[PDB]
RNA sequence: UCUGGUGACUAUAGCAAGGAGGUCACACCUGUUCCCAUGCCGAACACAGAAGUUAAGCUCCUUAGCGUCGAUGGUAGUCGAACUUACGUUCCGCUAGAGUAGAACGUUGCCAGG
RNA sequence: UGGGGCGGUCGCCUCCUAAAAGGUAACGGAGGCGCUCAAAGGUUCCCUCAGAAUGGUUGGAAAUCAUUCAUAGAGUGUAAA
RNA sequence: GAUUAUUGGAGGUAGAGCACUGUUUGGACGAGGGGCCGGUUACCGAAUUCAGACAAACUCCGAAUGCCAAUUAAUUUAACU
């Protein structure tokens, strides 16, 4: 239940995005009260192995650069055609 | 239903082309109309 | 069953009256109201949503138990006056979801008396 | 309250012999043989009947 | 045999088949399904033939779910004949699918008997398909 | 003889109930007599006959119902008078109600007469009438086909139990 | 054969001056059946539900509330 | 600166529920003599009053319950270009709808009393 | 006139085709007009849905009558918008 | 006159969606016929609801681009009678 994130940088493109997503990561958001909105990028294996361990509505205190955060899933975007993941919603509950 | 044409008494015309159904209304119909030889509104009647 | 509320209907015909009805300063609108007792009367000038008067029956200078429209009258009177001062010319009569009928149509008359050129 | 075309109506003397229910008016307008201050001073034509005196519930 | 009991118009367009499939890409009844991975129209006899095979090696077994109902009628002119004398007159009715559309859902039935009857179906179908279950994560 | 409910106002309800205050008390609004249907495809000068029978029964001149619609399974179109009403308010309401209890269920006879529930939980009754209590002023003397009325009590209420409390004030419940 | 070989001449509906642009105090606006848009200041509403400017000045599209649309001309030059 | 009257703002303003209030206002209220009126009725309108009530409407307060508004990020679609003929791919730009976080139980101009 | 013939059609109105201005073809897909009204026109005042249950003399279960939601699904002389 | 930049505006396409119209798949719920004596039992059609789907002649929504035009500014050379 300790996953890692890093940082989006401003204007990602559609080609750097799929790049993304070739590798094994995934981009993902956190919202919520206690931090404002930021855009970050995930492994796709390591949120499966949280996800699997933990639940689907279950906490997870993942690392944003300095920091931690206490954290649930609020929605995932997901590609039923070759079975990956594409998007994740993270919500900041405290 | 027809087309009827009016006719003013003093004005010495008739220049007001109506129309009517016979079977609702078979008499004649008359009205007030301005023609302009006598400058106001006078009884034009159905002939 | 419910009782309906009489406010909201006049309101509703209020508005459809006034649509083709506004002031503009030169004619401007003659508002008037009445709930049970009194009746109210304001001078508007709708372009800036603006008034110049007002009048009522409960205003001291004129208040009595006469009629419940003699009091009109001497509202309208009064407004009339209050008028004369400035923009006593022709103006549009608004009134309201109301009948031009009894305490109204008393208001108005006495307006028109009054030296108005509506 | 239009006049002319309603029918005639008036509160009749009912006096009934049981409680004297004279709350009654129509065009029920006999002689006036009973004009009952407490009631109606008019008709008594509604003047008896099985109106108070045994009901089939309340007999 | 599957078709609208009435339609507003009998003579239509013939659809699109460019996309992906707008809706009608997860298992919500059932336990397995079968989902497509190529574009193509069904005629509405494809899916009783797939139907068919697919009950009776289940032997009135589990359940089955048809995601799928073919609302837009296809025409055709009988006897090759003349160009542009009018539209011609109604031949079938046919659904479009595009990849990721569920096509059959089972349930009540194992995993093994499911794929073989799933298999059994695809085989009678024009589209390539794919097993697949309900989606967790 | 309004004062009798004047005083059932407090004799049944404010005792059954305990109103915070006068004003929230259930009351008696309109009559309605609607008489009935009485297709005159042909029955026009008996619905006009129908029409002053009503006139003798009520100080008021019925309205009488067109055909809303050209319903089938009847020849009818819109217009076509199939029907007459009263409404009743006041004086009337009352003059007509203390005549109607008192010779109603003597003229029913039945002890019910009525029914233990017929409301829509509103204070209204939809009450059905053979037409025999009725015009006790100018009796069966000259008329032929008899007919039924339909009429309905709209009060205050909004339930059935108010209701009821009310009709304890010479009801048969 | 067939029985579908209709149409009607297409009526040159639509908006025929724009947001921003001057106009004299008698040019069409814009031509519709009913009222798409509705008439506001300065502008009138014909027996073809055509809108028309009163006065010369730039015209301006603008709601009317959450689902209408009027048209008003402004007089300043 | 409380209420009322009258106007401007896309319901962020509404609907629903719960709790308090009144002769400065508001209202239900009493009645049909007169003006006036109900394709029957003083229900409505209109008229004359102020015996009574805050119950209802109306005002204030509370709730995001329904409705309304609604980002970020991501996606679909698409302009242009380049591959190309694949029920397509790639690069660049515009970036939807739906959904989610969330907002909101109205803001404000003029006038008279208070 | 997807050769011609047989067949069908020939003017006008409304939708879709039509590619978010306008316009846009086919022997492309759907329908209507060749009038009606002395009030169904003008003006001034007033008024407002069906359907749904609820419920009752009738009851077509629903015709009429009565409370409340209904958002134009009412209705608008005539097709569709 | 043309192109671009910045602005304003008309519009309902692609896409999405089911709030109207129509089409549809499962599931519940309980009411009317029904299997019976005016009724049980099952089965029908309808309504209300739960979740999912479809639409050239459906739309609560809604682009890109194209269109009109601006105190209009920068580069170009057409435009009109």
């Amino acid at each position: 239940a300790s996953l890692k994130s890093i940082i989006r940088q401003g204007k990602q493109t559609r080609s750097d995005l799929k790049q993304l997503r070739k590798s094994g990561k995934v981009p993902a958001v956190v919202y919520g009260y206690g931090t404002k909105n930021v855009s970050v990028k995930v492994d796709e294996v390591e949120f499966i192995k949280v996800i699997r361990e933990v639940g689907r509505n279950g906490v997870i205190e993942l690392g944003v650069g300095s920091k931690t955060i206490k954290v649930m899933v609020a929605d995932y975007q997901f590609d039923p055609l070759k079975n990956q993941i594409t998007h994740i919603d993270f919500l900041a509950i405290n | 239903r027809v087309n009827v044409t009016l006719a003013c008494t003093e004005c010495g015309d008739r220049n007001y082309i109506t129309t009517k159904n016979k079977r609702n209304n078979p008499e004649r119909i008359e009205m007030k109309k301005y023609c302009p030889r006598l400058n106001k509104y006078t009884l034009h009647r159905e002939t | 069953i419910s009782k309906i509320d009489k406010n909201k209907v006049r309101l509703k015909r209020h508005a459809r009256v006034r649509t083709n009805l506004s002031g503009t300063a030169e004619k401007p609108r003659l508002n008037v109201y009445r709930s049970n007792k009194h009746i109210y009367a304001q001078i508007i000038d709708d372009n800036k949503g603006v008034t110049l008067a007002q009048a009522s029956s409960k205003d001291s200078d004129i208040a009595t138990t006469a009629t419940k429209v003699e009091l009109a009258t001497k509202v309208g009177e009064a407004i009339a006056k209050k008028a004369a001062d400035k923009g006593i010319k022709e103006i549009v009569f608004d009134r309201g979801g109301y009948l031009y009928h009894g305490r109204v149509k008393a208001l108005a008359e006495a307006a028109r008396e009054s030296g108005l050129e509506f | 309250m239009k006049q002319g075309i309603h029918p005639e109506y008036h509160q009749v003397i009912f006096l009934d012999t049981t409680t004297n229910f004279k709350f009654l008016s129509g065009s029920t307008k006999t002689s006036s043989e009973m004009m009952e201050w407490e009631d109606g001073k008019e008709y008594p034509v509604i003047r008896l009947d099985i109106s108070s005196d045994s009901h089939p519930f309340y007999t | 045999m599957l078709l609208p009991k009435r339609v507003k118009y009998r003579r239509q367009h013939r659809p699109k088949t460019t996309g992906r499939s707008k809706g009608g890409n997860y298992v919500t009844f059932g336990e397995f399904g079968l989902q497509a991975t190529t574009t193509s129209w069904i005629t509405s006899r494809q899916i009783e033939s797939a139907r068919i095979a697919m009950t009776r090696y289940m032997k009135r077994g589990g359940k089955v779910w048809i995601k799928i109902f073919p609302h837009t009628p296809y025409t055709k002119k009988p006897l090759e004949v003349r160009m542009g004398a009018g539209k011609g007159a109604v031949e079938g009715w046919i659904a479009v699918v595009k990849p990721g559309r569920i096509l059959f859902e089972v349930a009540g039935v194992s995993e093994e008997v499911a794929r073989e009857a799933l298999r059994l179906a695809s085989h009678k179908l024009p589209v390539k398909t794919k097993f697949v279950k309900r989606e967790e994560l | 003889l309004k004062e009798k409910f004047n005083t059932e106002v407090t004799e049944n309800l404010m005792k059954k109930f305990n109103y915070s205050s006068v004003m929230e008390v259930p009351k008696i609004d309109k009559i309605v007599v609607n008489m009935g249907v009485g297709d005159a495809v042909q029955n026009s000068k008996v619905l006009d006959n129908a029409v002053e029978e009503l006139e003798l029964i009520t100080g008021q001149k019925p309205l009488v119902t067109k055909a809303k619609k050209s319903i089938a399974t009847f020849r009818l179109r819109e217009g076509m008078p199939i029907g007459a009403k009263v409404t009743l308010r006041g004086e009337r309401m009352y003059e007509f109600l203390d005549k109607l209890i008192s010779v109603s269920l003597p003229r029913v006879r039945d002890f019910q007469g009525v029914s233990k529930k017929a409301f829509d939980g509103r204070g209204n009754y939809t009450l059905g009438v053979k037409e025999q209590l009725i015009f006790p002023e100018i009796d069966y003397d000259k008329v032929s086909k008899v007919r039924g009325m339909d009429i309905v009590i709209v009060t205050t209420a909004n339930t059935d139990e108010e209701a009821r409390e009310l009709l304890a004030n010479f009801g048969m419940p | 054969s067939t029985k579908n070989g209709r149409d009607s001449e297409s009526k040159r509906l639509g908006a025929k001056r724009a947001d921003g642009q001057f106009v004299t105090g008698g040019s069409i606006l814009y031509r519709q059946r009913g009222t798409k848009i509705y008439p506001g200041e300065n502008v009138g509403r014909g027996g073809d539900d055509t809108l028309f400017a009163k006065i010369d000045g730039v015209v301006k599209f603008e709601r009317k509330g959450r689902d209408k649309k009027q048209v008003s001309v402004y007089a300043v030059a």
